[PDB]
């Protein structure tokens, strides 16, 4: 609740999920949009990019 | 204030990071399982609403640590895996010193034991990933079902209820169930645990998976088609 | 605030303090130390008849002649476990000898009053304090049947009847009146049964209790489900007739 | 200070842990001199006088790491010493495994290096003195290093560590820049202190005695530091030219 | 003065005197009481057992280290268990290298070094207990009283535990009587008795309470139970 | 403010509150003193008397450093023991090499890098004592005094606890009684006295007096302790003066 | 003692026990049982036993308590120094006034952590009304009422609507309703068939309530 | 401010990214301004100079390193966090590849190198980043001249033309509208002389300003003669007396 | 005016003493080692809590022996929860 | 709600509690010996009131109230089963041994809550497990 611990990894949070995993979501949709697409032929890759 | 240091007893007499390890379980899969007389049954629920994906290549939840000993987990995969690792590595070393098979006594206080070290060391994170240890023991086909807790206890259950909604289908656990008569027959233990795996799972099929451990090192996984069947007839008295 | 080493200018402890609540809290062991045996029991605590009532033990041997009572965190339990079992083995390899029940007590208490990573003059092993607390019994060549108690904050003191656990304050009030020197070993293990009977919620029976006896004959033996139910049924039949 | 408990760069940009590593260096409030001749190098520092139960003989802000070579501190003391001891380590040993005479170019620039490990190290103090030093060289002559708390190390034609270096610089700017040479005339050493005192009286604005100042002198291959008797002679050579 | 100071050992206080000795200062007080004193030709301490209840047997607070050396402990359990190791291990050291016993007054700096480190490290666990250590070497008997601060001082006798100041008054007036005895240990010990008695309040007066351990020239320091320490009580 | 929770912090007048508070500490002890002749050195400190219980010539604190140097300290006793069993072997770890009796300003440098390392190091905690050490080395006579933030000079009079402002105008009057210094069993009876005014304001108990030197004309570079008719003859001399 | 949200656990749970015992609802708002002013708090308070102390005709009810919940430490912060006074004051009240049943007190409030120990006093309030789920039958009871008048395609039955459901609390499950019809206007039919519940469950636990249950063990 | 977890480097941020990478920054933004030019030909680099007392010897601070005859390298920032790091560096540099690839490592490989140390400084817990950013220009035969942006957070990117310090974002703008990669050598120096004229006008000369550029080989820096097949040093850094004369021909 | 220290708070003591009816056998200066940041308003409260001792001790008047037990806490605190070894 | 001093009187102009300090220190130190005429209050938090008042001379004991232990909870509820129809077979101290150490109103409620499970299974007398059940609702209803 109001009293959270995110500086250890070992620090178990009230919610039962370390903050450090749900903030790191953000970070991933901050950075491009990337698609991956598996095929029976082969796999096709295509990504933007951040900068 | 007291949830920060696990070297810390807490006034309570229990350490709250250990509850807050309970809360993923009760957020995350289900594990469910009841052994006979001659055979250990372990169903488990794995989450299809993830679209777009490739059950062939999705391991699955029950992991085979022995030829007569496999382990079922409820909680997050990614502790689980480190679970299942350490738990083969120690499952080999058996045979590299002792040459038995996989006693599932020891191996439940191995695998009790990473969770023991990991909690009394300071400034490591223990496991908070519930597993259930089934097997037989050598040369015996009596089942042994041992549980693994945050808590860094074990206990033995004929029949245990763990993940969402543990209480709910532990009643039906304690009422058709009986441990002074264990069903004898394979069909009756799994026909039975498929109709207590139903309440979670919601008429569902790729989302259980059941192994079914025999004697003599056996190990069989039903299909889709025949997890199913038992599903058509718990829901037969329903469309009657 | 508390602080762990910094006090108040008063001075209680804090990790000794979170220990007792947390003993207070486990399964009641209760044991009696007469002349013609010892006798330990324990409450399993069973939740539900799906559980076991024999996988499990809160009773460990260290010896044939030497048992140990558990009532606490099983999971700091074990690193102690472990350690008596090797010290039992210790002695027998260096000095082949049976050890003292005292001598014993002590070896064990030593592990569970050091702690800390930093090492200066001894070695360490565990990295943080252990609360738990342990039950030796057993018999000698010299003291005989002896029961000491393990505490991880000050040193061991030597009980007759000690009772630790929720069952602690409970049983402990007629240890001071029931106990006599001349109790046999029958006596002992009806006065162990109406006792735990009276600390004890549920009903009893074998699923439920599991007792033991330490005797120089017999050495460790642990009372089965046939015997349990025999004892059980004398002491109705005692309780009928007071 | 929410971000003020530790040492990092804080939200504003600025070390806090400078701020007061510079106020410490006047926390003795000694005013010191770094001159260099044509082929010789004077500094000069401020002895302060304690009371009778002192030996101001004994007290001393310039060190000698080798000849030639010096040290002028100023700021607290017990980090002077301890600087002091691990200045002469690096001396000693790289004349053995490099087998060279160690300039005060790396002399200042090992110090400063290992400013850096001081700061990296959360459970180890950073210097919070202003290690200054001089020694000639024999290709570049006559250099000053002075390494700042911070770790930054440039060459002075002619530096001072104190609150008055705002008013020692402008006096002797005019001077370099009349005879366009960084360098003080008289090649001959005896003569260069006259001059150093000389700048440095009408600098601080402070005549001072033989017993409020220390003068130091580094030739080629030799260094020493002039007593008390010696220090009463350079003003009497100051009247004769 | 709640907080604002002192995280650890190392944090001195305004006044300049570190509270954490006045912390385990009280587990002296609540703990074990021992009265002794000593002359030129003899040492003897005697210590009062403590337990819990009825049931509950006294446990010995004076520990064997050396032949003619002994001390009692009271204060912290593990802070003395360790440290009786620590001075046993030095004694058998004195008397492998230099073969010669243990001073008194080595045995105190060693034990004062060992302390000192944990206190001025980070953390750590400094110990608490009060130890007062008696032995005869070359140089004769002394007596050594050992605080949690690590002071070690020099005296004819003291008494360290609960209600200290009764025995504390009565070696003053005393001061010069068992001091002129020597060579009758009999009444080294009388006067012992009296001493502890005159300090405690008489909760329990009985035989297995008082535990009498004395050395000198003649009689290495052994430890007396039973029929031995009830002649004189 | 927050900066005197640990060691290794920069506080705003340039020192740490924990040094400020060790000098303090420092103050709260008993009266060390010393003075440096031409032929030697003289210490003389003060043992405070807890009660009649205490043995004299027992927790005296000389301290003899090889057989030229005494060691004295005025502030903690637990502290000051663990530096003294420390600086005995940096100066025994000298002659383990170089294979000669230590100089005296050689000496100060060893206990002057282990003490002002510690300051810097938060693990370790600083020394709150004041080490007074002395004698004749090879070079002649030298006395330095290691005050508890590190720094240290050369001291011709040592003056350190409570009665160091009342015992610094008497070692000044040293000049006025000859200019040359007094003797070396004159600087015995003259920092006797000192000690008993000093004691005004520990006059609530009671004391002993302690008094070392070494010098070359009588022990002929021996460090030993005053006894026989120079040690009564010193308490007689400020008994007449006080008179 | 109440919980959960208003409208649902905090209304509905209120006003249907007044129903069967045939007395008067009496509403007191919480928040104005304290005037921040010394002496108005114990007034207002012994007049609420007052009117209901003659004849008992009704029965007092308190909802929608955010204030006189929580005096803090102190008048700022959201609590008041009056609050103390009130509350203290108010047990006495509650030991004072006694009947055999034919007048109750019933209050609502999110958080009993900040309620003074003292009015509490456990054996006086025995009854603490958790926030439960709706279970499959909660949704069924709310459909009939509705469906009773709106009529309903061969398409649509029970099993059908509670077949996927999030259990949504007996309000919602009628606001999922008056979507149905909603899109039966823009059809111009007064029958909703089974085309617009379809559209209807997903704008409503959606669209019309932002929930999307956020997974990841959150 | 709001959480001293981004501060923390053991920690993850709450805000999703570091606060003690852009803190850092902040550092990097205090100090001088530097920048660099990338052309086909070649690449040429300037920065601004402290010039402290005026009695400061103008001769001593050198801003532009030599790390391999063919790698060029300029900095920003705190004095000791850049020895530092070369120092450890070069030895990386010679370590992992000069003893195994026996040559002078290449400018992938390199950069790629420096940017791991400030990987572990921004990682271990106690150790603070660098507040310097440092500005790689080389050349190699695979990728031929390259331009690299070494931020203290240990992410590295190409840049055709880039700047750091107080004039980072001011000289963007001016260096991305202004070049052109089809551009020279040559008229990249003196674009890059008028852009960090633009920082300070009062001393333009060699003094405070020091300019290198790479290129091909030079046989006077090469130290040896009569072997033709190893090429001279394509680094050179010009003497302050010869950027003068560059400064007339501006 | 900070805390009077450890004899300053002797004679305070004796003249409270001198108020109330002993046996005049009492040390002041004995009584103030027991002492630890006390005022003078709370050395008052300290001798009506030292008189009570007389009460638990049986005895008509208030001797020396009732002070000590009564000066050191014999008030609230942590008392004998914890004492030895718990 | 009275104390040495308020808001309205103290910090006030008008006179209510500034003249009930006087009746505490001129009436009763004063005039009134200490044997015959006693006071005594009863308050949260000492702080509440006047410091004045919390020196010596005045207020001196302070009470604190502790909680009842084992035997102390056990002679409660016998004495509350007198006036509540119970099991003759029943046993009070087994009940205040499950709940733990708890106010005067807490222990009272374990007797009310007793009849409400009765309900449930329509009986007139409130047996063992009623009891049981009842300190279960105390422990986990408020968890305190």
């Amino acid at each position: 609740g109001s009293r959270r611990y995110d500086s250890r990894t070992t620090i178990f949070s009230p919610e039962g999920r370390l903050y450090q995993v749900e903030y790191a979501l953000e970070s991933i949709s901050h950075a491009g949009t990337a698609i991956g697409i598996m095929a029976s032929d082969g796999i096709v890759l295509a990504a933007e990019r951040k900068v | 204030g007291y949830d920060r240091a696990l070297s810390i007893f807490s006034p309570d007499g229990h350490i709250f990071q250990v509850e807050y390890a309970l809360e993923a379980v009760k957020r995350g899969t289900c594990a469910v399982g009841v052994k006979g007389k001659n055979c250990v049954v372990l169903g488990c629920e794995r989450r299809s609403t993830l679209k777009l994906q490739d059950t062939r290549i999705t391991p699955s939840k029950v992991s085979k640590i022995d030829s007569h000993v496999v382990l079922s987990f409820s909680g997050l995969n990614a502790d689980s895996r480190i679970l299942i690792e350490k738990a083969r590595v120690e499952a080999q070393s058996h045979r590299l010193t002792l040459e038995d098979p996989v006693t599932v006594e020891y191996l439940t206080r191995y695998v009790a034991g990473v969770q023991q070290r990991y909690t009394q060391s300071g400034g490591v994170r223990p496991f908070g990933v519930s597993t259930l240890i089934a097997g037989f023991d050598p040369r015996d086909d009596e089942p042994k079902l041992y549980q693994t807790e945050p808590s860094g206890i074990y206990s033995s259950w004929s029949a245990q209820t763990i993940g969402r909604n543990s209480k709910t289908v532990r009643e039906f656990l304690e009422k058709n169930y009986d441990r002074k008569e264990p069903p004898a027959t394979v069909e009756e233990c799994v026909k039975l645990t498929v109709r207590s795996l139903l309440e979670v799972v919601q008429t569902g099929a790729k989302n259980i998976e059941i192994t079914v451990v025999k004697p003599d090192s056996d190990i069989v996984a039903l299909s889709s088609e025949e997890i199913n069947q038992y599903v058509t007839q718990i829901e037969q008295e329903k469309q009657e | 605030d508390r602080g762990v080493s910094t006090f108040s200018p008063e001075g209680r402890l804090f990790q000794v303090e979170y220990s007792l609540e947390a003993i207070k809290l486990g399964s009641t062991a209760i044991g009696i130390a007469t002349k013609e045996g010892v006798v330990l029991g324990v409450e399993k605590r069973a939740t539900s008849p799906l559980l076991e009532s024999d996988s499990i033990e809160k009773i460990v041997e260290i010896d044939r002649h030497i048992g140990c009572a558990m009532s606490g965190l099983t999971a700091d339990a074990r690193s102690m476990i472990e350690h008596a079992r090797t010290a039992a083995v210790t002695h027998n390899l260096y000095y082949d000898e049976d050890i003292n029940v005292e001598s014993l007590t002590q070896s064990v208490c030593d592990l569970a009053l050091r702690f800390g990573e930093g090492a200066s003059g001894e070695e360490r092993l565990m990295s943080r304090p252990f609360g738990v607390a342990l039950l030796i019994a057993g018999h000698d060549a010299d003291d005989g049947y002896q029961l000491f108690h393990a505490e991880p904050s000050g040193t061991f003191y030597r009980y007759n009847a000690k009772a630790i656990g929720s069952g602690s304050e409970g049983a402990q009030a007629e240890l001071l009146n029931e106990w006599h020197s001349s109790l046999t070993l029958k006596e002992a293990e009806l006065l162990v049964l109406k006792i735990l009977k009276q600390v004890m919620e549920e009903k009893l029976d074998e699923n439920n209790a599991q007792l033991s006896c330490i005797t120089k004959q017999d050495g460790f033996k642990i009372y089965d489900n046939e015997k349990t139910a025999e004892l059980i049924k004398e002491l109705k039949e005692k309780e009928a007739a007071e | 200070g929410y971000d003020r408990h530790i040492t990092i760069f804080s939200p504003e940009g600025r070390l806090y842990q400078v701020e007061y590593a510079f106020k410490a260096t006047n926390q003795t409030n000694i005013n010191s001199l770094a001159v260099r001749g044509k082929d010789c190098t004077v500094v000069i520092s401020q002895k302060k006088v304690p009371d009778k139960l002192l030996d101001p003989t004994t007290v001393s802000y310039i060190f000698c790491i080798s000849r030639t070579i010096g040290m002028v501190v100023n700021g607290p003391i017990p980090d002077a010493r301890n600087a002091a001891l691990r200045a002469k380590a690096e001396a000693a040993e790289f004349r053995y495994k490099y087998g060279y005479d160690m300039p005060c170019d790396v002399l200042a620039k090992r110090m400063a290096n290992l400013s850096q490990i001081y700061t990296q190290r959360a459970y180890m103090r950073p210097l919070g003195v202003i290690l200054t030093f001089v020694s000639v060289d024999e290709e570049l002559g006559p250099s000053i290093y002075k390494t700042d708390p911070a770790g930054y190390y440039v060459g002075y034609k002619a530096t001072a560590t104190g609150p008055k270096q705002q008013e020692i610089t402008t006096n002797l700017e005019n001077h370099f820049k009349k005879s366009k040479i960084d360098h003080i005339n008289e090649e001959s050493w005896e003569k260069v202190v006259e001059f150093a005192i000389t700048h440095m009286i009408d600098a601080l604005g402070t005549e001072f005695s033989k017993n409020d100042l220390e003068v130091g002198v580094a030739t080629k291959d030799k260094f020493f530091t002039l007593s008390a008797e010696n220090i009463e002679e350079r003003l009497v050579a100051i009247a004769e030219q | 003065f709640r907080n604002n100071y002192d995280g650890d050992t190392v944090t001195f206080s305004p006044t300049g005197r570190l509270f954490q000795v006045e912390y385990a200062l009280e587990a002296i007080k609540q703990g074990s009481v021992t009265v002794g004193l000593r002359s030129n030709t003899h040492a003897v301490l005697v210590a009062l057992k403590r337990n819990a209840d009825e049931l509950s047997s006294y446990q010995k607070k004076i520990i064997k280290c050396d032949e003619h050396m002994g001390l009692s402990l009271a204060g912290l359990a593990p802070d003395a268990r360790v440290l009786s190791n620590y001075l046993r291990q030095q004694c058998n050291y004195s008397s492998l290298v230099f073969n010669r016993k243990l001073a008194v007054e080595r045995a105190g700096h060693l034990l004062c070094d060992k302390a000192q480190k944990n206190t001025q490290s980070y953390g750590g666990r400094p110990y608490g207990v009060g130890l007062l250590i008696i032995g005869y070497d070359k140089s004769g008997a002394h007596l050594l009283e050992f605080q949690p601060s690590g002071n070690v001082t020099e005296l004819y006798g003291t008494a360290i535990g609960a209600r200290s100041q009764g025995a504390k008054t009565y070696l003053e007036r005393t001061l010069d009587t068992f001091i002129k005895i020597d060579g009758n240990p009999d009444e080294l010990i009388k006067a012992g008795v009296e001493a502890i008695s005159q300090s405690l309040r008489d909760e329990s007066l009985t035989v297995d309470n008082l535990s009498i351990a004395i050395v000198g020239k003649d009689t290495p320091f052994t430890i007396y139970d039973g029929e031995a320490v009830a002649k004189y009580i | 403010t927050g900066y005197d929770l640990s060691n290794s912090v920069f506080s705003p007048d340039g020192r740490n509150f924990q040094v400020e508070y060790a000098v303090k500490a420092v103050e709260n002890g008993t009266t060390s003193i010393g003075i440096k002749c031409n032929d030697g050195v003289v210490f003389a400190v003060e043992k405070l008397i807890t009660s009649k219980l205490l043995v004299p010539q027992k927790n005296v604190k000389i301290q003899v450093v090889d057989r030229h140097i005494g060691c004295v300290y005025s502030g903690l006793i637990p502290d000051g023991r663990h530096l003294v069993n420390r600086g005995r072997e940096e100066a025994a770890s000298f002659k383990k090499l170089y294979k000669t009796p230590i100089p005296i300003p050689a000496f100060a440098d060893r206990l002057g890098q282990y003490v002002q390392a510690h300051t810097l190091y938060n693990s370790v905690r600083p020394f709150g004592v004041s080490t007074i050490f002395g004698g004749v080395d090879k070079n002649g006579a030298h006395l330095y005094m290691l005050e508890p933030s590190g720094s240290y000079w050369g001291y011709k009079g040592a003056a350190t606890g409570k009665g160091r402002q009342s015992a610094k105008a008497e070692l000044e009057k040293l000049v006025d009684h000859h200019p040359e210094g007094l003797s070396a069993r004159e600087a015995v009876k003259q920092a006797a006295k000192i000690i008993y005014l000093a004691h005004e304001d520990n006059k609530e108990k009671d004391f002993e007096l302690e008094i070392s030197w070494c010098s070359l004309s009588e022990t002929n570079g021996l460090h030993k302790f005053v006894k026989g008719d120079l040690l009564q003859e010193a308490i007689d001399f400020a008994q007449k003066e006080i008179n | 003692i109440l919980y959960g949200a208003p409208g649902t656990g905090k209304t509905l749970l209120a006003k249907a026990v007044a129903n069967q015992t045939s007395a008067t609802f009496l509403r007191i708002v919480g928040s104005e049982l304290i005037q921040k002013y010394l002496g108005d708090g114990p007034r207002l308070c012994r007049q609420i036993f007052k009117v209901a102390g003659e004849n008992a005709p009704s029965i007092v009810f308190i909802d929608e308590i955010d204030a006189i919940g929580t005096k803090r430490y102190d008048s700022n912060s959201g609590g008041e120094r009056e609050i103390q006074r009130t509350m203290l004051e108010l047990l006495n009240q509650l030991d004072g006034f006694d009947d055999r049943g034919d007048v109750k007190v019933i209050m609502a409030t999110n958080k009993i952590e900040t309620l003074d120990p003292a009015l509490i006093r456990p054996g006086r309030i025995d009854r603490k009304i958790l926030f439960e789920n709706p279970d499959l039958s909660t949704k069924k009871k709310i459909l009939g009422i509705h469906t009773s008048k709106m009529n309903l395609s061969e398409d649509v039955n029970l099993e059908t609507l509670v077949t996927t459901k999030d259990d949504l609390s007996g309000a919602d499950i009628q606001a999922m309703c008056t979507e149905a019809g909603l899109l039966a206007l823009r059809e111009r039919r007064m029958q909703v068939t089974a085309e617009d519940f379809k559209q209807a469950k997903e704008r409503v636990m959606k669209n019309k309530v932002e929930e999307n249950l956020e997974g990841l063990y959150l | 401010m709001t959480d001293r977890y981004s501060f923390s480097l053991t920690t993850f941020s709450p805000s999703g990214k570091l606060g003690q990478i852009d803190y850092a920054l902040t550092a990097v933004k205090q100090g001088v301004t530097s920048l660099g030019i990338k052309a086909t030909n070649g690449v040429v680099i300037a920065t601004e100079k402290k010039s402290s007392s005026p009695l400061a010897m103008s001769e001593t601070l050198s801003k532009v390193s030599l790390l391999t005859p063919d790698i060029g390298a300029v900095y920003s920032g705190m004095g000791p966090d850049y020895r530092v790091l070369v120092d450890k560096s070069r030895k990386v540099a010679h370590t992992s590849y000069k003893r195994i690839y026996g040559e002078y490592p290449p400018t992938k490989l390199l950069v790629s190198e420096v940017a791991k140390i400030m990987q572990e400084a921004t990682q271990s817990g106690g150790v603070r980043p660098f507040g310097v950013s440092l500005l790689i220009a080389g050349h190699d035969e695979f990728n031929g001249f390259s331009l690299y942006q070494v931020d203290p957070s240990g992410s590295y990117f190409p840049w055709k033309a880039t700047a750091i310090g107080k004039g980072s974002v001011a000289a963007k703008t001016f260096l991305e509208k202004r070049w052109n990669d089809e551009l020279e050598l040559e008229d990249a120096i003196h674009i890059a002389l008028l852009t960090l004229k633009e920082s300070v006008e009062g001393e333009f000369n060699g003094d405070t300003i020091e300019l290198a550029i790479i290129g091909d080989e030079n046989p006077d820096l090469l130290g040896y003669t009569g072997i033709p097949t190893d090429k001279g040093p394509r680094f050179r850094k010009l003497t302050s007396q010869e950027i003068n004369d560059r400064l007339e021909a501006l | 005016f900070p805390l009077p220290s450890e004899d300053s708070r002797a004679q305070i003591l004796q003249i409270h003493s001198r108020k109330m009816t002993t046996d005049d056998d009492i040390n002041w200066q004995e009584l103030a080692r027991s002492t630890d940041e006390f005022n003078g308003a709370q050395l008052k409260a300290v001798t009506v809590e030292a008189g009570m001792i007389a009460l638990r001790n049986g005895q008509s008047s208030v001797k020396h022996e009732d002070f000590v037990e009564g000066i050191s806490e014999v008030q609230a605190r942590k008392s004998k929860s914890v004492s030895f070894y718990a | 709600a009275v104390g040495g001093a308020r808001f309205d009187d103290g910090a006030g102009g008008d006179n209510e509690v500034q003249r009930t300090m006087l009746e505490l220190i001129t009436q009763l130190d004063g005039f009134d010996p200490r044997g015959n005429i006693k006071v005594m209050f009863a308050t949260n938090r000492p702080n509440t009131l006047d410091p004045a008042l919390l020196r010596p001379g005045r207020i001196d004991r302070k009470v604190e109230f502790s909680l009842p232990d084992l035997e102390g909870r056990a002679n409660i509820f016998r004495i509350h089963s007198k006036s509540m129809s119970v099991e003759r077979g029943i046993r009070w101290e087994l009940i205040s041994r499950l709940c733990p150490n708890s106010t005067g109103a807490e222990l009272r409620s374990v007797c009310t809550e007793a009849g409400m499970f009765a309900i449930r299974a329509r009986r007139k007398v409130a047996t063992e497990k009623d009891f049981l059940k009842a300190v279960d609702k105390v422990i986990s209803g408020y968890k305190k």
